[PDB]
């Protein structure tokens, strides 16, 4: 299935996943497209903040829907 | 859930696991604050001040002291947030900031290497920009 990624500049990203695509394995489709170590990712569902080991079905994340990214930094 | 887990085993938080945003309510700038916590009277853990870059380029910019800054971060944040266990090795984080900004209104531009990020609230009282590269935070005028 396909889902959406929209980041703080608006721009939308889309990824092609499966329900039991961990959500460490949407940072890693997203590192392949926009060049961002899953470090400094964050991803928010529906005002949620998605964890690493959950799977997109575990968050009933469906078929289209967007997901939020924002940048983490640290130092 | 390593974020959920790693704060159920924090000895130093109570309560359930929520994000800070609806923990402490207030004018945020979305996503501002919409990271995992839990509440804790004070932390212990001293000024790490060879790592606290962050609190150095926050306090440039607005006046505050760099250890009224960390009091804050000790009293509103349960150990495990304050430190990972990389606090020493690699600093503080946008989260940190999020709440700095929540408890003395602030609203930052961060420039980093790999795109920026604003956080803050929204009428905000000191407005600044801060400089992102692997590992360090800088104030800056206005970068990029």
């Amino acid at each position: 299935m396909q889902i959406f990624v929209k980041t703080l500049t608006g721009k939308t990203i889309t990824l092609e996943v499966e329900p039991s695509d961990t959500i460490e394995n949407v940072k890693a489709k997203i590192q392949d497209k926009e060049g961002i170590p899953p470090d400094q990712q964050r991803l928010i569902f529906a005002g949620k903040q998605l964890e690493d080991g959950r799977t997109l079905s575990d968050y009933n994340i469906q078929k289209e829907s967007t997901l939020h990214l924002v940048l983490r930094l640290r130092g | 859930e390593p974020d959920t887990a790693r704060l159920d085993a924090d000895p130093s938080a109570s309560g359930p696991v929520m994000e800070f945003r609806e923990l402490q309510k207030g004018a945020y700038i979305e996503p501002t604050g919409a990271f995992l916590t839990r509440a804790r009277v004070s932390s212990s853990i001293p000024y790490p001040a060879r790592a606290a870059c962050l609190l150095v380029a926050v306090s440039q910019a607005t006046g505050l002291p760099t250890r009224t800054l960390w009091a804050a971060l000790c009293a509103n944040l349960p150990d495990s947030v304050l430190d990972d266990g990389s606090l020493a090795t690699l600093g503080l984080t946008t989260d940190h900031f999020a709440v700095l900004a929540r408890i003395f209104s602030l609203r930052c531009r961060f420039v980093s290497e790999h795109g920026d990020v604003e956080l803050g609230l929204h009428d905000a009282t000191s407005r600044f920009t801060i400089r992102h590269t692997p590992g360090h935070f800088e104030l800056v005028a206005d970068n990029f």
